[PDB]
């Protein structure tokens, strides 16, 4: 619900190579990293089952190539938020045939960007299963 | 990389038509990219960019019809023109490609203006009510952004709009109600009679659900109403389905217990505790903490500790980690068990899911539930804190300092003593600041002075002329106290102890200096650093000047009364002032409606029993939520069988101006309406001061020498006073004597010989024999040193 | 007065940190020339401009501290003979020209300046 303050797919170089604040309040490039840094540079990969980091719950994952962040609320129950996190491993997974690489990162970003948009759009998930998608889709 | 410049360049390749999807595409992509990782620019340059791009747009060509929302999607609130698709975007609305057309309206909305809003709408209407769930969901988003804006366009619509919103889809029924979020923000009764549309139907997203929730909840903290049926419907709702969530949801607030709710509740929780209990809902942990509050009830609490033994166990998960610090502490724990911990976190801190966080807010706990307190605990703790340590503690001992100080921990001497010694290898200077600074202030309060000297020495006795000078300082509050030895010493020891090294020989000779520079106790001075309640409401009331009578308040209002009901637009509550002469009714207020100022204001009271009406006094104007004054003024009469009691009726006219509220407008035009205005009575306790008497033996019977009206009643259907005493003690609001006034929750016989004083300066006296043979028949006797209050009390007092 | 405007004149030659007030202190002893010799309010606001700046600075925030203050005695040392002068500084505690030109000085604002326009 407008409660994305960012995803953020972001190498585990620190860097982001993704990141859509759907929602943002704050800014600068610089301060994202900074912020960013103090929390990546922390979780170093690592991730945690569940994450809170300014009571405010930070779901985030890894892969085995790359460092998913999503920025949300602890003010909004893990699970359903959590789906919509698998949903965008899965998915893309699936219908790539092949699930996030550095390497697939490379080659291009643009499905990513395609998917993202669909599913989430701002601070209100408008979806968070693939099928849909997967006949909605056909690019 | 990124950088604009290749691509403005490349923009004549929008001059070929042999292009390939692919092609162009990238090229698109890589101008989308510098932006997705960040870039920022001259509109100019993206106005141009934008004609460039929107040249392109013979086709169809799918791929290029997305691409190009992404471009126009960077733009939206802070955009650059909007009316060149325009013509795109009806295409697709005569045009069957459905597909597209949902993204294209979505980015306009935060980008849009009013005219242009007037665009869409018949049409619109229809649209975000149109056909596929699809297509109407692309529909919804676009409106939100323009809520930011505003969305009230579409507010309006609204008796009619809400019914479309009726739904089939799970997805889209999650969806419609948040939009709700807002439309229930507007609206709260709306809602109850909607939600038995909500309650009347069994839902499909968990989704949805989770919205009611909150709300729902939200309902609940006053009380939503009888939650009884539906919290308990609810209580199965959210209790079991497929979807975990809504059950958890609701299990952390609705404890309800400190000699409360427990029963099936409890078993269901546990049911899911148990359940959680290992990171199911890594949720779990959160909850403890408050939002599933624990501090227990004594049994209870013992059946607790098996759950929190698992996590205390465990070790592991971030969310372990955490969980075992909120549990062990809601519950709380034995001494013992500490010690094993102690141990366990001995290991466990440092990392082990970073353990070293969570156990600072575990730590900052730790202070508050033991900031210097049990204070065996604080020292076996300090010993253990420095100890396992790592560093990691100092943040901690900022939390935990300031703990001890908040009790203002009295078991100092030991505190202190670890503190000192500690400290005193346990290092950091930054500490020592603080602590100086807090120190400096305490001193003489807490004697043992000997150690303290010990200590203060050893303090200084580190390098630093910056460690050695806050023993000096501290030592200013402390020295000009003085302690159980402390002022003649205290002028030897500066003395005693002195330094060079300039700089720091000069804080000592300046100090010296300085004491040199006052007589010491004065230097330690400045470098260590009738006519009541209510007739202050008559001259409160006397700023003004268009009376007609006032005189000096006797009493006021024993209750002010809310002249416009509950929260209404016109708010008033009232308050009453007698005084000897007069009585002033000035009204308290928040205009209420924003919709509202009135203006030619006054206020009407007509009267039934006796006052002299002079004047209504309106305030000359009143905008909204804030208090203004009118007044109604009487005189009253005083020596009259029935001539300060009244009842009055109000009437409120005013002319009725409507606001902006942004910026409004004040004119000379504007027409009334008039509303009615609530009633006012007038008691006999806005008037009198309940006394004891001058002389009771004789002013009772007196008073009924000069004064006395009766009336009787024998009571056959109830042989109960308390019906009559509810009208009584309350009414006159004096007191019932003569040591006759007491009963117990029975009592045989009772007789209240009871008093105060009217306004006009006399007296109204009261006394109810009340008799009980065991049919009660009584004599009331009003006698009064006022004529009008006889007459009055047997009245009054009901 | 020579020793007063190379102080001051270093003072701005220099910022980029330090700590004193102890300085301060040490320029002034018990008494000491200031002004012409005396030029009272107009001196009040000679005192106000000198010292605000200082000040201006002092109220700004801060990144490592430099020295928590304690200039309790400060406030009088900014305000029979002997007598007479040290009533007229408490009651402290040309002239409008002063007052106005601290009031321009007033260095955290010039500070945020400076940032402003590095950004």
């Amino acid at each position: 619900l407008y409660t994305v303050k960012a995803i953020l797919i972001l190498d585990n170089d620190g860097d982001r190579l993704f990141a859509k604040y759907y929602d943002d309040t704050y800014p600068s490039v610089k301060e994202q990293k900074a912020f960013e840094k103090n929390i990546f540079n922390k979780t170093h990969r690592t991730d945690s089952e569940i994450a809170l980091l300014e009571g405010l719950t930070v779901v985030y994952k890894s892969s085995i190539d790359l460092y998913f962040y999503v920025i949300g609320s602890s003010y909004e129950n893990e699970l359903m938020l959590m789906a919509v996190l698998n949903c965008l491993f899965d998915s893309l997974s699936q219908m790539l045939r092949k699930n996030v690489e550095k390497r697939a990162l490379l080659e291009n970003m643009e499905g990513l960007f395609l998917a993202v948009d669909e599913i989430v759009d701002g601070g209100v998930i408008l979806e968070s299963d693939p099928q849909q998608v997967v006949h909605r889709v056909a690019l | 990389h990124l950088e604009k410049s290749a691509v403005l360049q490349e923009a004549r390749v929008f001059n070929e038509t042999p292009i390939n999807p692919r092609k162009c595409a990238h090229i698109l992509t890589k101008i989308l990219y510098l932006i997705n990782q960040g870039e920022h620019l001259g509109t100019t340059e993206a106005t141009e960019a934008f004609f460039a791009m929107t040249k392109l747009f013979q086709s169809n060509d799918p791929t290029l019809r997305r691409m190009c929302y992404l471009t126009i999607k960077e733009m939206s609130c802070i955009a650059e023109d909007v009316i060149i698709v325009t013509s795109s975007l009806t295409k697709d609305m005569t045009g069957k490609e459905d597909n597209y057309r949902g993204p294209a309206v979505r980015a306009l909305c935060q980008i849009t203006d009013s005219t242009m809003l007037q665009a869409v709408e018949r049409y619109m209407k229809q649209a975000i009510v149109d056909k596929v769930p699809s297509v109407s969901s692309s529909a919804l988003v676009s409106s939100l952004h323009l809520l930011k804006c505003s969305f009230d366009v579409v507010k309006r619509w609204v008796n009619e709009a809400q019914e479309a919103a009726s739904s089939d889809n799970i997805m889209v029924q999650y969806h419609a109600l948040g939009l709700l979020y807002h439309v229930r923000k507007n609206d709260r009764l709306a809602v109850s009679k909607m939600i038995s549309k909500f309650t009347r139907h069994g839902l499909k997203s968990p989704f949805a659900y989770c919205m009611m929730i909150r709300v729902a909840s939200k309902q609940l903290e006053e009380e939503d109403g009888s939650r009884d049926s539906p919290l308990f419907d609810f209580i199965e709702s959210c209790l079991r389905n497929k979807h975990e969530m809504v059950v958890y949801e609701a299990a952390s607030a609705i404890v309800n217990l400190p000699g409360c709710s427990a029963k099936e509740l409890a078993p269901a929780v546990s049911v899911l505790q148990l359940f959680c209990s290992s990171p199911k809902a890594a949720l779990r942990y959160a909850a403890v903490r408050t939002l599933n509050k624990v501090a227990m009830k004594h049994p209870s609490a013992v059946t607790a500790c098996n759950l929190d033994l698992e996590n205390l166990v465990t070790d592991s998960n971030r969310s372990i980690a955490t969980l075992a610090i909120t549990t062990l502490l809601k519950t709380g724990s034995e001494s013992s068990i500490d010690r094993l911990m102690k141990q366990i976190s001995s290991f466990m801190s440092e990392i082990s899911d970073e353990f070293k966080v969570v156990v600072v807010q575990a730590i900052s706990a730790l202070c508050q539930k033991y900031p210097r307190k049990h204070a065996v605990l604080m020292n076996f703790l300090f010993t253990m804190l420095r100890e396992e340590g790592g560093f990691e503690y100092k943040r901690a001992i900022v939390d935990c300092i300031i703990s001890i100080i908040e009790e203002n921990s009295e078991s100092k001497e030991t505190g202190l003593s670890h503190l000192c010694e500690f400290i005193e290898d346990c290092e950091f200077t930054v500490l020592a600041t603080r602590i100086l600074h807090l120190l400096g202030q305490e001193g003489p309060k807490t004697n043992n002075p000997s150690k303290y000297i010990r200590f203060i020495y050893n303090r200084v006795v580190l390098e630093h002329e910056e460690v050695r000078a806050g023993a000096v300082s501290a030592l200013a509050k402390f020295g000009a106290q003085n302690e159980e030895m402390l002022p003649s010493i205290l002028v030897l020891l500066k003395r005693c102890v002195m330094d060079d090294d300039n700089e720091v020989r000069d804080r000592a000779t300046f100090y010296l200096n300085v004491l040199e520079q006052k007589q010491k106790a004065l230097n330690a001075g400045y470098i260590l650093n009738a006519a009541t309640r209510q007739e202050i409401f008559q001259e409160q009331l006397a700023a003004v000047p268009e009376f007609q009578g006032l005189g000096p308040l006797f009493k006021s209002s024993p209750e002010p009364v809310a002249l416009t009901e509950s929260e209404t637009e016109y708010v008033i509550r009232c308050t009453k002032h007698t005084f000897s002469d007069h009585l002033v009714f000035q009204f308290d207020c928040t205009n209420t409606l924003n919709d509202q100022t009135l203006e030619n204001v006054t206020v009407q009271m007509e009267p039934t029993e006796a006052y002299e009406v002079l004047s209504y006094v309106p305030a000359r104007s009143l905008p909204y939520n804030q208090p203004g004054t009118c007044y109604t003024l009487v005189a009253l009469p005083t020596e009259d069988p029935t001539a300060v009691a009244c009842t009055f009726s109000c009437v409120m006219k005013f002319t009725v101006k409507d606001c902006d509220p942004n910026t409004g407008e004040i004119d000379e035009e504007g027409y009334e309406d008039e509303y009615v205005l609530e009633d006012l009575e007038v008691t006999v306790a806005d008037h009198i001061q309940k006394v004891m008497k001058v002389n009771f033996e004789a002013a009772w019977d007196e008073v009924g020498d000069e004064f006395e009206k009766e009336e009787t009643f024998t009571l056959s259907t109830i042989k109960t006073l308390e019906e009559a005493v509810g009208n009584i003690v309350k009414f006159l609001g004096m007191h019932p004597c003569e040591r006759s006034d007491k009963v117990p929750e029975n009592k045989n016989t009772h007789t209240l010989l009871l008093a105060g004083v009217f306004r006009g300066g006399h007296d109204i006296l009261v006394r109810s024999r009340l008799l009980l043979l065991d049919t009660v028949t009584m004599q009331v006797t009003a006698r009064s040193s006022e004529e009008l209050p006889v007459d009055i009390i047997l009245a009054s007092v009901g | 007065e020579d020793i007063q405007s190379v102080m001051t004149e270093v003072r701005r030659s220099l910022g980029e940190i330090p700590i004193v007030e102890s300085e301060i202190k040490k320029e002034a002893g018990e008494l000491k020339p200031e002004e012409e010799i005396t030029v009272g309010p107009v001196q009040k606001l000679v005192t106000e401009m000198g010292t605000y700046a200082t000040q201006s600075a002092l109220s700004s925030s801060r990144p490592t501290k430099k020295e928590e203050d304690r200039p309790p005695l400060r406030g009088f040392l900014l305000d029979v003979a002997a007598s007479l002068a040290t009533t007229l500084t408490k009651i402290a505690l040309f002239v409008a020209e002063a007052m106005l030109l601290m009031a321009t000085i007033l260095d955290v604002d010039r500070i945020s300046l400076c940032l402003k326009v590095l950004s």
